[PDB]
């Protein structure tokens, strides 16, 4: 058909940009002093985002901050070269955008678009759970985010409410390429986060880019029923269902829908949704996704069913507020020989 | 409901990500 073709011939000019720049990766764009710190935005594994202020130009940004030695203790080294050469080669509407990035004697920055609106986390706890029309909207730029990066080989894999942005247009921008990597053929790292995992990683069977797609199937699920499909206290006791091979939907869930999700939490990879013949496209041609316009998704044609408030610029509210912490920079380079292409 | 068990889980806050 005439509309694939298009994606085909879009999909394919784009890993053209994209090589150019992950073979000729930007480095050393900005410096600390360029910057006033405002407040911490959130945290993750080893790092902490701080809204931040750009002196020069106005502009308000989102600064991630890896203390180098904490990430070498933690064996991330890889993981966080990996992080930052994806995030400057990427290029679509729904990733957040890299502007800089730069170092100093004990920390990694990168420095993104600020995005407002707050973690869709947040949102969801709050309201306990969205429409089928609201998780669909939403579903919906996921998949065309998981065509674009897997077309370029990458396998993002730390899909989760908590990683997925709102901004001022109610659209959503990824964020957290930590254990984003490119790879042809096969992984075996154990990461991601235990409610999310795809059975074959927890089994360490060596994997590939259908975990993505077995995430994007537990996270349609919590975004519809509010709550995750495997959920437990301690991380053992979730690993055991997820393997199990038994989900249980709740009874408001559409047939569609329950259609969808039973493909994508689909225990063996030669049945799961997107890693078959037809690809992502067994998945796009879901009766659930009957509905929608893919290509006014993309061009951001589509209303979106909330909009968050945002009162001002630095407006900090859709947030939840942090203990901060001060940043030290050492009189001493900590380990520079490990991070030299940072 | 299983709600009600879930939001007397111990994992109703922002999960971490794992590794090795
Ligand atoms: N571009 C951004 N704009 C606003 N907040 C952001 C942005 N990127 C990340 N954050 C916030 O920081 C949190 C943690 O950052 P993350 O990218 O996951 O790194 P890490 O896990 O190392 O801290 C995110 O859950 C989100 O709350
Ligand atoms: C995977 C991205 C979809 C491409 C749509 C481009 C509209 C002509």
């Amino acid at each position: 058909g005439s509309e694939q073709e298009s994606v085909k011939e879009f999909l394919a000019k784009a890993k053209e940009d994209f090589l150019k720049k992950w073979e000729t990766p930007s480095q050393n764009t900005a410096q600390l002093d360029q910057f006033d710190r405002i407040k911490t935005l959130g945290t993750g594994s080893f790092g902490r985002v701080m809204l931040v202020k750009h002196k020069e130009s106005g502009n308000h940004y989102a600064m991630k901050i890896l203390d180098k030695q904490k990430v070498v203790k933690l064996k991330q080294i890889e993981h966080t070269l990996n992080e930052k050469r994806i995030l400057q080669a990427v290029n679509f509407p729904f990733l957040v955008k890299l502007e800089f990035s730069f170092k100093d004697n004990s920390n990694l920055y990168m420095v993104m678009e600020y995005v407002a609106g707050g973690e869709m986390f947040s949102h969801l706890r709050r309201i306990g759970r969205f429409s089928e029309p609201h998780a669909r909207f939403y579903a919906a730029q996921i998949v065309l985010t998981f065509e674009y990066l897997h077309s370029l080989d990458l396998i993002y894999r730390d899909l989760k409410p908590e990683n997925l942005l709102i901004d001022q247009q109610g659209y959503i921008q990824v964020t957290d390429f930590g254990f984003a990597k490119r790879v042809k053929g096969r992984t075996w790292t154990l990461c991601g986060t235990p409610e999310y995992l795809a059975p074959e990683i927890i089994l360490s069977k060596g994997y590939n880019k259908a975990v993505d797609w077995w995430a994007l199937g537990v996270l349609i699920y919590e975004m519809a029923a509010g709550y995750p499909p495997f959920f437990a206290d301690e991380p053992i006791q979730i690993y055991e269902k997820i393997v199990s091979g038994k989900v249980r939907f709740p009874s408001h869930f559409s047939s569609d829908l329950k259609d969808l999700l039973r493909n994508l939490l689909q225990v063996d990879l030669t049945k799961r949704f997107g890693n078959l013949k037809n690809g992502v496209n067994d998945i796009k041609n879901h009766k659930w996704f009957a509905t929608t316009d893919w290509i006014a998704i993309y061009q951001r044609k589509v209303e979106a069913p909330f909009i968050p408030k945002f009162k001002g610029p630095g407006d900090t509210s859709n947030f939840d507020d942090y203990e901060e912490e001060e940043i030290r920079v050492s009189i001493n380079e900590k380990c520079g020989k490990e991070f030299t292409e940072f | 409901t299983t709600y009600a068990d879930f939001i007397a889980s111990g994992r109703t806050g922002r999960r971490a990500s794992i590794h090795d």
